């Protein structure tokens, strides 16, 4: 095993579930626009989907789906997006998925965290709903951030391993090639197009020089639902990002020579899902995400 | 071990002297000590059939309220059956307890509403620095009850808090009308 | 021969319980003293408490606390059930206050801490005593409080209220003498407030020889505060003795109160692997919800209406009470049953409210979600009644 791998095999998912939490669920017959509003209303990123006909949880609705819908059916700021307004979750699931393959990926509360970290990486999803086999009820929605936050406290207790001592280039952790980025002047629609094709959680915003001046993430997109500005995707990411409430600190960055330990502290402190690796010039060399780091500690 | 099983012999009535005689003591006279109108002795008896009688102030009698047996010679004794089920507490409570309304049919004041149920867990605002999915710890009395939102845009919103072990989950369902 | 059970020789009567009598007992070898509660089996059958007795025995058996009377063993016989309990020689707190008068502030606080510690421990174990009063609080040779006589107690269930009137009028909360429903920890707290007063003043806060006057005094929440009482403890009494149960102090509130915290021993209140996991977790305009469905219409009207709508949806029901129904729906897909309770309540004179409460299933792993099936079951009915 690994030092940290032993820990993850020990603890059940129940260990992560908070004392009292809120869970939102959507009937698949629900108008898909109303659903994305609900996610905003209740302040949650994802929700399980329930089919009354099948009496089962068929799948999960996330902000990625909102991005897929916007990009597919957006035509111009002058014409409303009919499919967003008219469709139901089941209708768009049938359109989006021609294949009958994709099942709902769930985990039991008794199952260990290691098994949970595996399943997130296997299907490459960021949401794992925890379902009790006996009751049939969905208990909690597990995420990368929840899990790393848990480990971080445990990582401090255990004796410092050599991995943490080594620098990020030596460690080879993260994605250093084929980086999806956008210009300051890039339209949101084009940015959305890039989300769909690269399937990445966030796009660094770079200037003419190559330096990162900002970051545009799938989370920033949900703001379109919030302010009901989704009808106009022609605006630049820069104008769209002005709407972020938190007055902006410079983009969170890390360096190649910096230790894995240093980085995990910076990520977990800031609660952002990824870090941007850069040259002194601020030119983007790559991305380190939670999924990368957990894939390191799950295997390595 | 299972040969010693505690049995209460109680005579309800007045007397200067009360004695117990049975098969178990070879029909000797065992004096019963008194509390008010109760004379008692407690004895360990083997599982099986046992016959007994009382001697109360110079008169042989049996307890009329307890079971009796009658000999072909005309002797009238009390009889008692020692059962192993009598000596385990929960087994004996099971026997004491022994001693289909589902089909729907064609067919006072209403209890005043307990104010506990008007504490709505979702109407409670939480802090801006914490995860929005998180909630306050519920009163156990609030659990399993149904809460709802006024129907709007042809959509109904239902909610209830249920417990799983030491954890609680408040579930919201969005269903169209 | 003497009266002897489990090697203990039965002595003098200490008092009379709900069942039988409680007697002292003395070990034939060591001379150890115990308290033996005698429960006559034909008596517990007469008023059928048999299950209520079995649950009291199960619960009390597990209890281990210094300020609650311990249940050592339960011994069964053909005629009788013997409960062997710890014996404390000091007797009732009530008798103590009668003989010695009010206790000073430090002694009152010391005892009130021990008692509330016991009450809390019961509540943490989902048990409400409901008979709390100085007659039910005993004392050992060292003046440690011991809560006794759980005969009127009850276990707290999820989503359930208790209607049972209990305890002495002097120690009963306004909702209890008014016959209203209650969750029950707030009732033990009210009683504990009356006990606290008795300790400090040597008298009862609500007492009258005229019973209707006594009930009014209780529902008014008005009582006399002697000049010698610390203003600090007066505020604590005011909070514990709040008429409105929603405004009434909780055990958390009392532990935070300054008068209570003084001199407080560490052992009294609870606050390995399981503890560590909990610590980790803890370290890591708007919509307006409302309960059930309301109708300004009449109670016989709204009851008939529900039954009609239940029948329309093919559901089956039992009328357990005029205003309380148990419903069972067959699920077409899973071919299983989903049960819920309906109760009507009165919001005010002009308004009534129907309540939906899910009933936990018997079943081991089965298809679909209980919580959702519960929602769908209600949804169908609500659409009709809306
Ligand atoms: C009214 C009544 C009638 C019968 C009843 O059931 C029983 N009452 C019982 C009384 C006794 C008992 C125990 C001990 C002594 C005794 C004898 C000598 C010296 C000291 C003693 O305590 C006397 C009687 C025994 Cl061993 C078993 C008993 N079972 C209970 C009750 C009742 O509910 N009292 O509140
Ligand atoms: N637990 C899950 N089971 C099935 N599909 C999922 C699950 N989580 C996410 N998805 C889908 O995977 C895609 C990516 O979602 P995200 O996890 O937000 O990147 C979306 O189209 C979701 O509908
Ligand atoms: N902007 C990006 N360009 C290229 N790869 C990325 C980018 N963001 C994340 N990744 C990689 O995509 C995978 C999933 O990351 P995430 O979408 O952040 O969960 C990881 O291997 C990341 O290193
Ligand atoms: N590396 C970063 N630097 C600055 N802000 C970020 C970074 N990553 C995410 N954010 C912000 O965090 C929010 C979304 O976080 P997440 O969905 O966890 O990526 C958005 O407001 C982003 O602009």
């Amino acid at each position: 095993n690994s030092v940290y791998t032993s820990f993850m095999k020990s603890h059940r998912c129940y260990d992560l579930i908070p004392t009292s939490s809120k869970l939102v669920v959507f009937d698949t017959s629900l108008q898909v626009k109303k659903a994305f509003f609900a996610l905003v209303t209740n302040g949650v990123r994802a929700a399980p989907l329930w089919d009354s006909k099948k009496q089962s949880f068929v799948g999960m609705l996330t902000i990625t789906d909102f991005i897929n819908i916007l990009h597919r059916y957006y035509k111009s700021a002058l014409v409303q997006i009919y499919e967003l307004e008219e469709h139901k979750i089941e209708t768009w699931r049938e359109v989006y998925l021609q294949d009958s393959f994709k099942p709902l990926v769930c985990i039991s509360p008794n199952a260990s965290l290691f098994d949970a970290v595996s399943s997130l990486i296997r299907n490459k999803i960021h949401r794992l709903p925890v379902i009790d086999p006996e009751s049939g009820n969905t208990l909690y929605i597990l995420t990368h951030k929840r899990i790393l936050k848990f480990l971080k406290l445990f990582i401090t207790e255990f004796p410092k391993p050599e991995f943490m001592s080594k620098s990020l280039e030596e460690l080879q952790i993260g994605t250093y090639a084929n980086i999806a980025m956008v210009r300051t002047t890039t339209p949101v629609y084009v940015a959305l197009g890039i989300f769909v094709q690269h399937r990445v959680s966030a796009l660094p915003v770079v200037d003419e020089k190559g330096r990162v001046v900002d970051i545009y993430s799938k989370f920033d997109v949900i703001n379109l639902a919030a302010e009901k500005t989704y009808n106009n995707l022609d605006v630049s990411v820069t104008k769209a990002l002005q709407h972020r409430s938190h007055y902006f600190e410079g983009v969170l960055k890390c360096y190649l020579h910096e230790t894995l330990e240093t980085i995990i502290n910076r990520l977990v402190e800031a609660e952002v899902h990824r870090l941007v690796v850069v040259d002194e010039n601020d030119v983007v060399k790559g991305i380190v995400s939670l999924s990368d780091i957990l894939q390191a500690l799950v295997l390595t | 071990p299972a040969q010693a099983r505690p049995t209460v012999f109680r005579w309800t009535g007045g007397g200067k002297e009360v004695y117990l005689s049975g098969s178990f003591n070879n029909w000797s006279k065992l004096p019963l000590t008194r509390d008010h109108n109760n004379f008692v002795a407690i004895l360990d008896l083997p599982e099986g059939e046992h016959q007994y009688k009382f001697f109360v102030d110079g008169q042989w009698t049996h307890d009329p309220s307890e079971p009796i047996v009658t000999s072909q010679l005309g002797t009238v004794n009390n009889i008692i059956q020692v059962k192993k089920t009598d000596f385990e507490v929960f087994d004996a409570l099971m026997v004491d307890s022994q001693k289909h309304q589902e089909p729907y049919v064609c067919k006072r004041a209403p209890p005043i509403l307990p104010p506990h149920l008007l504490q709505v867990i979702l109407n409670k605002d939480t802090g801006i620095s914490c995860d929005p999915a998180l909630l306050p710890e519920p009163n156990h009395v609030m659990l399993n009850h149904l809460y709802a939102l006024s129907i709007k845009d042809g959509v109904m919103v239902l909610s209830a808090t249920h417990r799983y072990k030491k954890k609680y989950v408040t579930t919201l369902l969005y269903k169209p009308i | 021969g003497s009266v002897k059970i489990g090697h203990y020789i039965l002595g003098d009567t200490l008092g009379v319980g709900t069942f039988g009598k409680v007697k002292v007992g003395k070990h034939e070898l060591t001379g150890h003293k115990v308290a033996v509660k005698i429960l006559n089996r034909q008596k517990i059958r007469s008023l059928d408490v048999v299950g209520k007795i079995r649950r009291e025995i199960q619960n009390l058996k597990l209890f281990r606390h210094p300020h609650i009377i311990k249940l050592y063993q339960v011994i069964s016989t053909p005629s009788d059930i013997f409960m062997v309990m710890e014996y404390v020689s000091g007797g009732e707190l009530f008798d103590y206050i009668c003989k010695n008068g009010r206790l000073d502030e430090k002694e009152s606080r010391r005892l009130f801490q021990q008692i509330l510690s016991g009450v809390d421990y019961c509540h943490r174990h989902m048990v409400v005593h409901r008979d709390l009063k100085p007659e039910n609080v005993l004392l050992d040779a060292h003046m440690n409080a011991k809560i006794a006589d759980f005969g009127l107690s009850n276990m707290m269930s999820d989503g359930e209220f208790l209607r049972t009137s209990c305890g002495s009028p002097n120690y009963a909360a306004p909702e209890v003498i008014s016959g209203r429903l209650y969750a029950g920890p707030e009732v033990d707290i009210w009683s504990s407030g009356v006990i606290l007063y008795a300790l400090l003043c040597g008298t009862l806060p609500f007492d009258d020889d005229h019973v209707p006057t006594l009930f009014k005094k209780i529902c008014d929440g008005i009582f006399y505060t002697p000049q010698y009482l610390n203003p600090s403890v007066i505020s604590l009494l005011k909070h514990m003795l709040q008429v409105d149960p929603m405004k009434r102090a909780t055990i958390k509130d009392i532990r935070e109160h300054e008068w209570f915290k003084q001199d407080l021993p560490k052992y009294l209140f609870p606050e390995i692997d399981n503890r560590r996991i909990m610590n980790e977790a803890k370290d890591f305009r708007k919509a307006k919800w409302h309960l059930g469905i309301r109708s300004q219409s009449r109670p016989n009207d709204i009851m008939a209406e529900v039954c009609r709508a239940i029948k329309q949806l093919d559901y089956e029901w039992k009328v357990v009470n005029p205003y309380y129904l148990r419903v069972r729906r067959k699920n077409p897909v899973t071919s299983t049953y989903s049960k819920m309770s309906l109760q009507l309540y009165q919001v005010d004179s002009r308004t009534y409210l129907l309540d939906f409460r899910s009933i936990d299933d018997e079943l081991t792993p089965r298809p679909g979600s209980h919580t959702i099936e519960f929602f769908e079951m209600c949804a169908n009915l609500i659409k009709i009644l809306a």
